[PDB]
C-alpha cells in the first residue's frame, strides 16, 4: 500500500488567535479520511496528510513551507491556509513547483484573479459573493436608491470597488458614496442630509457601535431606514461601552446581516451516504473537548474534493503517480483539469467551480430583540432567493421605501365661514338696496331737496359695489377653476376701487364745497375727475403689467395624517411684477385724500346751518372711513400668509365700514319723516 | 595562498517591468575584481558571487530564494533587485539571520524598522524628493498647493509623507485628487477649483494622457507652474502616441517651465573614489563590458550604486577581521549582529559620491533640481539635503521675470468724494452763515421800531438761527477719509444728526406757527406761539433722543463686485464704501421723513388759503407763504432722491448740500430785504 502524501499548513498552537480556526477543523478532517480508507476509494493506495504550523506569519510560513519540501516526503497537492498574507505569498509560487492548493479559508477578493494565482482553487465563498446576493435582495422589494457608508481599509474597499461595478447596468442607483476612518457620524450627518433611507454598511466590529450610536445620536432608525451589514461577527458582540446599552438595543433593531451558510438544509443523502444532520451530530461528538469553528464542513468538501480528483487523475493517468517530482508538469496540468472539472452534492450544498470559485450559498439574518435568526438563502448556482415568510418583520406594516412621497395639500377657506361672511354682505345688499329704494321714493320732499339727494344716489351706489366685492373676494383654490383666476382679480381690483372711489368723492366733495361756502365772507364734475383718474390708473394697470396667477411654496414641513409621507403647503396670489410700484401709488395716493378730507371735516367740525342739513354726519362719516380702512389695509399686510384669518377680518372691516356710513347717512332721514 | 572564499546570493532581474539586470550585473561582477586584487582589505578571504534572474515577479523570486537558502554553499548576504522581490526577500531573511542589502529598490515602505530588521539599501527611497520640494516651496514663498496622484501604493506613501513633511513648515495642501486610468475629471476639478501650484507624481504612459488633457482645458500657461518627476525619457512628449487626439508640435507648450526633481547617481565632480577612479573613465570601462549601446541597455543609470553597495560590503568586511567568516551558520544570532553595528556606521566616498547610511537603513544623497526650457532641460540647481546646502545657478528663466504666486491678491481700495464739489459747497455755506448773522444782527438792532414790533419779532430771528445750523450742517457731511482718520466716526456722525434735524425742526416749527396762527385766528398773544414752538422742537429732540437711545448709528462698509488694474495683469481690486448706519437706517429714519413729510404738506395747504383774504394787519407776513412753497418743493423732490441713489459716490452729498443751501438761501432773501428795502433805503 504505497501512501499518497497532502500538505497541510494551518495555524495549530494556542498561542495566536486565528488558530482557534485550525483546531477547530482538525476533529472533521480527522473524520473523513477514515471514511475513505473504509471503503477503499483509493484502491491502488491509500490517503495520508501530513500537518505544518505556519503560525500565522509571513517569515515562520515560508520557512515552514520551504522545510517541507525540503524535508518531508514527495507530495503532490496542497491542502489549507488561513492567513490572507500566507496564502497570497505561497499561491503566488506554486506553478514554480506545479502543485495545486485548495484553501476553505481564505476569504480575502484579492485571489479572485487567474493571471497572478492560476493554480489556487478554495471551497468558502470569498467576500465578494455577497454582492450578487443584496443586489438580489433589492429587485425583491423594489428599492433602487441606496447610499454606501465604507470604512477605509483595503478589506472593505475592495467589497465596495465590487458592488460599484455589479449594479451597473440596473435600475438602481447609487445616491450618496461615503467614507470614514475613525470619525463615524459626520458622515452619516451627510448622509442623513440626502435622506437615504437603505444603507449598505461595510465596517468591522469596533466601528458599528460607534457608528449605532451616533445614529441613535441623529435618530436614524424606526420604521423609516434600513440598515444592510456584515454577519460575521461574534454572537452577542455588543456587551463589549460608553453608550448606554437600552438605547443601542432600540437603535439596532431590524438590521439585515449577510453572510455565507455554514451548513446546508436540503435533507438528502451526500455523496457520503449520510444527512448534514447526521454529520453535525457525528462532529459535534466528535469535537468534544473544543470549541466550534464556522468552516468544518468546507474542510470535510475539500477533502472530498481532493479525494475525488485524485480518484478522475488515476483513471486518466491509467489510459496512457509514486514517481512525481516537481520536475513534472503534464501530471500537473492533468490534476489541474481534473480539479476544474468538479461537480457533485456535498454537505454544503452543490459544490462546483466557476473560473476558480465556489458557487455557493448566501445566508441573510435578521437581529430580534436578542439574537440574530435566520430569515432566508439566496443559491447562487441558479440564482434564486428564498425568504422564509413569517420570521422577517419590521417596525410598521409596510417595507419601508426609499425615499418619501411629496404632496401638494393646497391651504384651502372653510365653507361654513364663507357661507356665514356671504349671508352678512347679502343682508347688507338688503339693507342698502332699501335705502336706495326709500330715498328715491321721497325725492320731492323739503327735507330731501335741500341736501343734494344725487350725492347720496351715489354714496348708495358706492356702497352697493363695495359689498358686492367680498364674492369676488376669496373665490381661491378649490372652487373654480386655473384660468378664471387671472381674469377674477383683476376685475375684483377694477370694482373695489371705483366703489371706494364714487363714495369717498362724494363725502369729500360735500365737505369741500361746505368750506367753500364757510370761507367765502356746479356739483358732479369732481367725482367726475377722480374717476377720470383712477380709470386712467386703472388702463394703464390692464393693459402693461396685467396681474396673474403666481403660487408660492413653503418647505415641505409638516406630517399630520400618519400615512408616513410628507405634504409641502402651498398658496396662490394674483401679483406678478413689482408690486411695490402700483400697490403703493394707489395706496399713498389714497391715503393722501383721506388724510385731506379728514382734515377738511375737523376744519369745520359743524358749524353750517342752512344749505346742506347733514354736514356733521357727513364729517363724521368721513371721520368713520379713515381709521378703520387704514386699520384693516394694515392688517392684510400684517397676516400675509394665514387663510382663513385675513379674509374673515377684511370681510369684517369692509362690512363695518359699509354699514355705519350708511347708517350715519340716513338714520336721520327716518326718524324725521316718520314724525 | 590558501584564498578560502565567502558566497553572495545575488537576484538581478534580466527582463520585465524595469530590466536592470542587463547593466547592474557587470558592473558587480567587475567591481568584485577591485575587491579580490587590492590586497589592503580583506587579505585573506575571497568574494563570489551566486546569482540568478528573478525577472522581478515574486512567483520565480521564491524558487530562487529556495534554491539559493537550501543549498551547499552557505551566502553570508542577499542581493535582491526590484521594490517586490525586495520586500519578499527583507521579509522573509529574519528567520535566517541575514543581512539584506539591495542596490535598486525605491519604496517608502522599506523604510520600516518593524517589519525589516536588517535591511539596507543604497538606492535612495522615494521620499528624498520631499525635503527639495519642501526647500523649493519656502524660497518662493508659496504657500497652497493642489497634488495630483495616479493610485499607485508608492505615490500614496510618497504623498502621505509629503502632508507631513510640509504641515511643520507653515504650508498646506488644498486639494487632492487620484485616479486610474483616465485623468479627465481629476483636471476639471483642478480647473474649477483654481489652484495654481501643482505637484504631479504619475508614470510616463500617464503624463503624456494628462498633460495633452491639460493643454486641451488649457491649465498651463503665464500663472500656472508644475512639479514632477525626474527619471522620464528626456523627450517624454516628442514622441508618437495614438492613445491621443492630441498633436506633437502641441502640448510642446503646454509642458513649458515645469521643475523636476530627481536623484542623481555619478558623481558630477572628478575627484578620485576609493577605488582610484573618477566617474568618465567609470563609464569608459563599463562601457567595454556592455554588449550593447548604453542608450538601449535597461538599468545603466543605477549601475553605479551596485558598485558600492559591493564596496559597502566589503568595508563591512574589513572593520570586522576579529571573528573569523568560515564558520558562519544560520542560526547564530551573533555574526550578523557584528555586521549590522558595523554596517550601521558606515562612511566613505565611493563612486556615487559620499555614502552613508541612515538609521531606518536608507541612504541620504543629493538632489538634482531642473527645468524644461523650449524643448529641453537645463540644470538649474543642486540640493544637498542632510545638512542643508542649496546650491542655485541663476537660470531659473521664468515668464515675467519673477516666478508667480499662488493665489490672486485682493486690494480694498476706498471710493471718496472730488474735493473740489466738497471745497465749493462749504464756501458758499460760509456766505450763507455771515449772511444769515448779518440779517439777525440787522433785525434784533430796530427791536424798538413798530414796523417789526407790532408785525412779529422774536420769530424770523428764530427761524434765521435755526437756518443758520442747517447751513452749519454740511460741513460733517462730506468727512470720510480725505481729511477725517477713524475711530470719530461717531462724534461726526452724531453731529451730523442733532446738526440738521435741529436746524430743520426750529426753522420749520417757526415758518409753520406763523401760518397756522393766522389760519386759527381769521376762522374765528406769544406765549402760545412759544408753547407751540417749543412743543414742536421738544418732540422732534424727544424722537432724536429715541433714536440716541435704541440704534445708536456707526460705521459701516459696503462692497461692490470685483475689477481689474489693467497696469499689472494679476491683481484683484475691490471697492469699499464706508458710510454712517445703524441695523434699522431705512425704517428709523423713514418714520422722520414720514412725519415731516405730513408736516410740510399740512403747512403748504394753509400758506395758500390765508394768501390775500388775510386782513389781519397785526403780523404783516405776504411772504411766508412763499417761503413755505419753495422749501416744499425744495425738500419733497430731495428727500427720497438722496436715499435712492445712495450707492452713488458723491451725487447724494451734491444733492442734499444743494438742496440744503437753496433753501437756505431763498428763506432769507425773500423773508428780510422787504425789512430793509422800506427802511434804511427809504429812510
Ligand atoms: C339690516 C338691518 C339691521 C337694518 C335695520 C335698520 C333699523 C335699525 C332702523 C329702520 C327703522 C328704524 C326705526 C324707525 C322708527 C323708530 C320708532 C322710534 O320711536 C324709535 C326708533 C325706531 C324704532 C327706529 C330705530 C332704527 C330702525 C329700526
Ligand atoms: C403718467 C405717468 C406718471 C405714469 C407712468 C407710469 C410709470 C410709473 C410705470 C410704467 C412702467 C413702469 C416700469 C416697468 C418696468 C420697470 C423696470 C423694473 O426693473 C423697475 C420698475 C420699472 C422701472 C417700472 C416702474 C413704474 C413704471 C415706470
Ligand atoms: C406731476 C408729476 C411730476 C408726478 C410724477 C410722479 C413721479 C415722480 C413718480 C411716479 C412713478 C414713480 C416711479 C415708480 C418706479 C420707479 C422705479 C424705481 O426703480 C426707481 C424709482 C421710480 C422711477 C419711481 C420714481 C418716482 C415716480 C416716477
Ligand atoms: C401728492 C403726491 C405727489 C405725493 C406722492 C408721494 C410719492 C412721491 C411717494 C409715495 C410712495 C413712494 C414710493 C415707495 C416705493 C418705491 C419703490 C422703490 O423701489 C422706488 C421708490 C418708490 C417708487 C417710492 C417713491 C416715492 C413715492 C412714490
Ligand atoms: C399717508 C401714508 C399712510 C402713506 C404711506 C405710504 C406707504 C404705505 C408706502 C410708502 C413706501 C412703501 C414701502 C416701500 C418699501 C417697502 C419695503 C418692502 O420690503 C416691503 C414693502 C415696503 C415696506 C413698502 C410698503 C408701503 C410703503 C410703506
Ligand atoms: C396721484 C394724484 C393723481 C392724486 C391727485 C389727487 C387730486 C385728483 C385731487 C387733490 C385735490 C383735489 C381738488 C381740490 C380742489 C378742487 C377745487 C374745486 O373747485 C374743483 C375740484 C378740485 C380741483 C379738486 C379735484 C381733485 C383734486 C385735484
Ligand atoms: C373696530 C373699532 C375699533 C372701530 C371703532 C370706530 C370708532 C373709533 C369711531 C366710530 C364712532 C366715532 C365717534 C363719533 C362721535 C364722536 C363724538 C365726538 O364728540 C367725539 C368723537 C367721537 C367719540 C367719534 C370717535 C371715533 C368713533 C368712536
Ligand atoms: C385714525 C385716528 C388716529 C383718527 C382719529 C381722529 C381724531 C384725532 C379726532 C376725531 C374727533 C376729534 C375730537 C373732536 C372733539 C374734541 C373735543 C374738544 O374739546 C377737544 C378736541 C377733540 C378731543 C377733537 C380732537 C381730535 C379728534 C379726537
Ligand atoms: C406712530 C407710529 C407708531 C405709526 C407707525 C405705523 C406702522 C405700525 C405701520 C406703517 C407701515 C406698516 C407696515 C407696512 C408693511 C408691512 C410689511 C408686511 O409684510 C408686514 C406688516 C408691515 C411691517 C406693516 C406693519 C404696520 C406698519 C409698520
Ligand atoms: C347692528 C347695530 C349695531 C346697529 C345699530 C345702529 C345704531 C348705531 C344707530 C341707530 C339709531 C342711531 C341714533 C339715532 C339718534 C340718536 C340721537 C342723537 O342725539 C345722538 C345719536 C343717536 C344716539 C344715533 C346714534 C346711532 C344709532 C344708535
Ligand atoms: C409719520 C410716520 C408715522 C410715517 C412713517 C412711515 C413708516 C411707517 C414707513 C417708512 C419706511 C417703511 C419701511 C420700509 C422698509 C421696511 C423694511 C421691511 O423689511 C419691513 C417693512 C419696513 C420696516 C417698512 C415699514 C413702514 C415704514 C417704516
Ligand atoms: C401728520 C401731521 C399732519 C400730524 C400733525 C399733528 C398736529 C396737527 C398736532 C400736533 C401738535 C398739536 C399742537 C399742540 C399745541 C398747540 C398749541 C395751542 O396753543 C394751539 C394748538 C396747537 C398748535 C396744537 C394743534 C395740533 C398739533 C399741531
Ligand atoms: C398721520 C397724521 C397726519 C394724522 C394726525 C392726526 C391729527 C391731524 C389730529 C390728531 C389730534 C388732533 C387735534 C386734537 C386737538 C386739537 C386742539 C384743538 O384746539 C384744535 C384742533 C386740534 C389741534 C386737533 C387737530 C387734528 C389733530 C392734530
Ligand atoms: C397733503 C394735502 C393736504 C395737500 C393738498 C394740496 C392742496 C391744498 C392744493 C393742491 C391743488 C390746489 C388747487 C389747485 C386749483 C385750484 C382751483 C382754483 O380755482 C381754486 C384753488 C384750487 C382749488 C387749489 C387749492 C389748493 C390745492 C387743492
Ligand atoms: C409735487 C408738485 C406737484 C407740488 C407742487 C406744489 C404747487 C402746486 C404749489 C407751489 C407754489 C404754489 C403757487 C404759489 C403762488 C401762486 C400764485 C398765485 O397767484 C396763484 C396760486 C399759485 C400759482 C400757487 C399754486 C400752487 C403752487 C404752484
Ligand atoms: C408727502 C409724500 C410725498 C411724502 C412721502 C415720503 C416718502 C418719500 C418716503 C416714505 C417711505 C420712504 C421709503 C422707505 C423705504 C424704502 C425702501 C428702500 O429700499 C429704498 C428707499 C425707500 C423706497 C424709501 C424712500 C422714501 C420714502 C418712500
Ligand atoms: C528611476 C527608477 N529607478 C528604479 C525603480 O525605482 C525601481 P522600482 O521602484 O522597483 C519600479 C520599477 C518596477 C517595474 C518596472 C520599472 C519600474 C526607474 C523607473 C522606471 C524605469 Cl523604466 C527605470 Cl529603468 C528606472
Amino acid at each position: 500500500s504505497p501512501p499518497l502524501s497532502i500538505m497541510g499548513l494551518m495555524p495549530l498552537t494556542k498561542e495566536v488567535a486565528k488558530g482557534s480556526i485550525g483546531r477547530g477543523v482538525l476533529p472533521a478532517v480527522e473524520l473523513a479520511i477514515e471514511q475513505i480508507r473504509n471503503e477503499s476509494l483509493l484502491r491502488p493506495y491509500f490517503l495520508d496528510l501530513r500537518l505544518y504550523d505556519t503560525e500565522c506569519d509571513n517569515a515562520k510560513g515560508l520557512k515552514a513551507f520551504y522545510d517541507a519540501i525540503k524535508y518531508g516526503p514527495n507530495h503532490l497537492m496542497v491542502f489549507g491556509g488561513v492567513c490572507p498574507s500566507v496564502t497570497s505569498i505561497i499561491a503566488e509560487s506554486l506553478q514554480g513547483w506545479n502543485l495545486v492548493q485548495l484553501s476553505f479559508a481564505a476569504t480575502t477578493p484579492v485571489l479572485a484573479d487567474k493571471k497572478k494565482y492560476p493554480y489556487f482553487f478554495r471551497t468558502v465563498p470569498s467576500d465578494n459573493a455577497v454582492n450578487p446576493a443584496i443586489l438580489k435582495l433589492l429587485k425583491h422589494y423594489q428599492w433602487k436608491r441606496v447610499g454606501t457608508l465604507t470604512q477605509d481599509v483595503q478589506r472593505f474597499s475592495e467589497v465596495r470597488n465590487d458592488l460599484t461595478g455589479v449594479l451597473y447596468g440596473e435600475d438602481i442607483e447609487i445616491s450618496d458614496t461615503e467614507s470614514f476612518s475613525n470619525d463615524p457620524c459626520t458622515s452619516v450627518k451627510k448622509l442623513k442630509g440626502n435622506d437615504v433611507r437603505i444603507i449598505l454598511g461595510q465596517f468591522d466590529q469596533n466601528m458599528a457601535a460607534k457608528v449605532f450610536c451616533c445614529a441613535y445620536e441623529e435618530n436614524m432608525y424606526g420604521s423609516k431606514y434600513q440598515w444592510i451589514i456584515p454577519g460575521w461577527y461574534e454572537p452577542s458582540w455588543w456587551e463589549q461601552s460608553r453608550c448606554l446599552r437600552k438605547n443601542l438595543l432600540a437603535a439596532m433593531e431590524g438590521y439585515i446581516g449577510v453572510d455565507f451558510e455554514p451548513l446546508s438544509s436540503k435533507q438528502i443523502k451526500t455523496i457520503s451516504g449520510k444527512t448534514p444532520q447526521q454529520y453535525e451530530r457525528e462532529y459535534n461528538n466528535k469535537r468534544s473537548g473544543v470549541g466550534p469553528s464556522k468552516f468544518h464542513g468546507y474542510a470535510y468538501d475539500g477533502i472530498w474534493v481532493i479525494a475525488k480528483t485524485l480518484q478522475r487523475a488515476m483513471e486518466t493517468l491509467h489510459a496512457s503517480i509514486q514517481d512525481f517530482n516537481y520536475t513534472d508538469h503534464t501530471l500537473g496540468r492533468i490534476i489541474l483539469n481534473a480539479m476544474n472539472e468538479t461537480n457533485f452534492f456535498g454537505v454544503t450544498g452543490q459544490v462546483v467551480f466557476r473560473n476558480g470559485e465556489r458557487m455557493g450559498t448566501i445566508k441573510f439574518t435578521q437581529f430580534q430583540d436578542s439574537r440574530e435568526v435566520k430569515v432566508g438563502e439566496y443559491n447562487a448556482v441558479a440564482d434564486t432567493l428564498e425568504i422564509i415568510n413569517d420570521t422577517i418583520r419590521f417596525q410598521g406594516s409596510e417595507p419601508p421605501k426609499d425615499k418619501t412621497i411629496i404632496l401638494e395639500q393646497l391651504r384651502k377657506i372653510s365653507l361654513p365661514l364663507y357661507s356665514i361672511l356671504s349671508a352678512l354682505t347679502i343682508l347688507g345688499m338688503i339693507m342698502a338696496s332699501a335705502f336706495l329704494f326709500f330715498n328715491i321714493k321721497n325725492r320731492n320732499q323739503k327735507l330731501i331737496k335741500m341736501s343734494s339727494p344725487y350725492m347720496n344716489n351715489l354714496i348708495i351706489l358706492g356702497g352697493m359695489l363695495s359689498y358686492a366685492s367680498i364674492f369676488l373676494f376669496g373665490l381661491d383654490g378649490s372652487f373654480v377653476s386655473e384660468k378664471t383666476f387671472e381674469t377674477l382679480c383683476t376685475v375684483r381690483t377694477w370694482i373695489l376701487t371705483v366703489g371706494y372711489t364714487t363714495a369717498f368723492g362724494a363725502m369729500f366733495a360735500k365737505t369741500w364745497r361746505v368750506h367753500a361756502i364757510f370761507k367765502n365772507v356746479k356739483l358732479l364734475v369732481i367725482v367726475g375727475g377722480m374717476l377720470l383718474i383712477d380709470l386712467c390708473i386703472l388702463i394703464c394697470w390692464q393693459a402693461v403689467d396685467p396681474l396673474r396667477r403666481t403660487v408660492e411654496k413653503y418647505s415641505m414641513e409638516p406630517d399630520p395624517a400618519g400615512r408616513d409621507i410628507s405634504i409641502r403647503p402651498l398658496l396662490e396670489h394674483c401679483e406678478n411684477t413689482h408690486m411695490t410700484i402700483w400697490l403703493g401709488i394707489v395706496y399713498a395716493y389714497k391715503g393722501l385724500l383721506m388724510l385731506f378730507g379728514c382734515f377738511l371735516a375737523w376744519e369745520t367740525r359743524n358749524v353750517s346751518i342752512p344749505a346742506l342739513n347733514d354736514s356733521k354726519y357727513i364729517g363724521m362719516s368721513v371721520y368713520n372711513v379713515g381709521i378703520m380702512c387704514i386699520i384693516g389695509a394694515a392688517v392684510s399686510f400684517l397676516t400675509r400668509d394665514q387663510p382663513n384669518v385675513q379674509f374673515c377680518i377684511v370681510a369684517l372691516v369692509i362690512i363695518f365700514c359699509s354699514t355705519i356710513t350708511l347708517c350715519l347717512v340716513f338714520v336721520p332721514k327716518l326718524i324725521t319723516l316718520r314724525t | 595562498s590558501e584564498r578560502r572564499a565567502v558566497y553572495i546570493g545575488a537576484l538581478f532581474p534580466m527582463s520585465g517591468g524595469w530590466p536592470g539586470g542587463q547593466a547592474c550585473q557587470p558592473a558587480v561582477e567587475m567591481a568584485l575584481e577591485d575587491v579580490n586584487s587590492r590586497r589592503d582589505i580583506l587579505p585573506d578571504y575571497e568574494l563570489k558571487l551566486i546569482h540568478h534572474d528573478s525577472k522581478c515577479d515574486p512567483g520565480q523570486a521564491t524558487k530562487y530564494l529556495y534554491e539559493l537558502l537550501y543549498n551547499d554553499p552557505i551566502k553570508i548576504i542577499l542581493m535582491p533587485g526590484c521594490s517586490s522581490v525586495s520586500t519578499l526577500v527583507a521579509e522573509a531573511a529574519r528567520m535566517w539571520n541575514l543581512i539584506v542589502l539591495s542596490y535598486g529598490s525605491s519604496s517608502p515602505a522599506l523604510s520600516n524598522r518593524q517589519r525589516f530588521p536588517t535591511f539596507f539599501r543604497t538606492h535612495p527611497s522615494a521620499t528624498l524628493h520631499n525635503p527639495t520640494r519642501v526647500k523649493l516651496f519656502e524660497k518662493w514663498g508659496w504657500k497652497k498647493i493642489a497634488t495630483i496622484q495616479q493610485t499607485t501604493e508608492v505615490f500614496t506613501s510618497t504623498l502621505d509623507d509629503l502632508e507631513e513633511r510640509v504641515k511643520e513648515a507653515g504650508i498646506e495642501i488644498t486639494f487632492r485628487q487620484s485616479f486610474f486610468s483616465d485623468p479627465a475629471v481629476p483636471v476639471k476639478n483642478l480647473k474649477r477649483q483654481d489652484a495654481r501650484i501643482i505637484v504631479g507624481l504619475f508614470y510616463e504612459t500617464e503624463a503624456r494622457k494628462v498633460f495633452c488633457e491639460v493643454y486641451k482645458e488649457r491649465l498651463f500657461g503665464k500663472k500656472y507652474v508644475w512639479f514632477l518627476i525626474g527619471w522620464y525619457a528626456d523627450n517624454w512628449f516628442k514622441i508618437y502616441d495614438p492613445s491621443i487626439n492630441c498633436t506633437v508640435d502641441e502640448m510642446t507648450e503646454a509642458v513649458e517651465g515645469h521643475i523636476t526633481t530627481e536623484i542623481v547617481m555619478l558623481n558630477p565632480a572628478n575627484t578620485r573614489s576609493i577605488s582610484n577612479m573618477t566617474s568618465q573613465e567609470f563609464v569608459e570601462k563599463l562601457t567595454k563590458r556592455l554588449k550593447r549601446h548604453p542608450e538601449e541597455t535597461g538599468g545603466f543609470q543605477e549601475a553605479p550604486l551596485a558598485y558600492d553597495a559591493i564596496w559597502a560590503l566589503a568595508l563591512a568586511l574589513n572593520k570586522t577581521s576579529g571573528v573569523r567568516l568560515e564558520d558562519f551558520n544560520y542560526n547564530n544570532q551573533t555574526i550578523t549582529d557584528q555586521i549590522y553595528r558595523a554596517m550601521n556606521s558606515s562612511s566613505f566616498e565611493g563612486v556615487s559620491g559620499h555614502v552613508v547610511f541612515d538609521a531606518s537603513g536608507s541612504r541620504m544623497a543629493w538632489t538634482l533640481i531642473e527645468q524644461l526650457q523650449g524643448g529641453s532641460y537645463k540644470k538649474i540647481g543642486y540640493y544637498d539635503s542632510t545638512k542643508d546646502d542649496l546650491s542655485w545657478s541663476k537660470t531659473d528663466k521664468w515668464i515675467g521675470g519673477s516666478p508667480p504666486a499662488d493665489q490672486t491678491l485682493v486690494i480694498k481700495t476706498f471710493r471718496f468724494l472730488s474735493q473740489k464739489l466738497f471745497i465749493s459747497v462749504s464756501v458758499l455755506s460760509s456766505l450763507g452763515i455771515v449772511l444769515a448773522v448779518v440779517c439777525l444782527s440787522f433785525n434784533i438792532y430796530n427791536s424798538h421800531v413798530r414796523y417789526i414790533q407790532n408785525s412779529q419779532p422774536n420769530l424770523n430771528n428764530l427761524t434765521a438761527v435755526g437756518c443758520s445750523l442747517a447751513l452749519a450742517a454740511v460741513f460733517p457731511l462730506g468727512l470720510d477719509g480725505y481729511h477725517i482718520g477713524r475711530n470719530q466716526f461717531p462724534f461726526v456722525c452724531q453731529a451730523r444728526l442733532w446738526l440738521l434735524g435741529l436746524g430743520f425742526s426750529l426753522g420749520y416749527g417757526s415758518m409753520f406757527t406763523k401760518i397756522w396762527w393766522v389760519h386759527t385766528v381769521f376762522t374765528k398773544e406769544p406765549w402760545k406761539l412759544y408753547a407751540t414752538v417749543g412743543l414742536l422742537v421738544g418732540m422732534d429732540v424727544l424722537t432724536l433722543a429715541i433714536w440716541q437711545i435704541v440704534d445708536p448709528l456707526h460705521r459701516t462698509i459696503e462692497t461692490f463686485a470685483k475689477e481689474e488694474p489693467k497696469e499689472d495683469i494679476d491683481v484683484s481690486i475691490l471697492p469699499q464704501l464706508e458710510h454712517c448706519s445703524s441695523r434699522k437706517m431705512n425704517t428709523w429714519l423713514g418714520i422722520f421723513y414720514g412725519y415731516k413729510g405730513l408736516l410740510l404738506l399740512l403747512g403748504i395747504f394753509l400758506a395758500y388759503e390765508t394768501k390775500s383774504v388775510s386782513t389781519e394787519k397785526i403780523n404783516d407776513h405776504r411772504a411766508v407763504g412763499m417761503a413755505i412753497y419753495n422749501v416744499a418743493v425744495l425738500c419733497l423732490i430731495t428727500a427720497p432722491v438722496t436715499m435712492i441713489l445712495s450707492s452713488q459716490q458723491d451725487a447724494a452729498f451734491a444733492f442734499a448740500s444743494l438742496a440744503i443751501v437753496f433753501s437756505s438761501y431763498i428763506t432769507l432773501v425773500v423773508l428780510f430785504v422787504p425789512k430793509m428795502r422800506r427802511l434804511i433805503t427809504r429812510g
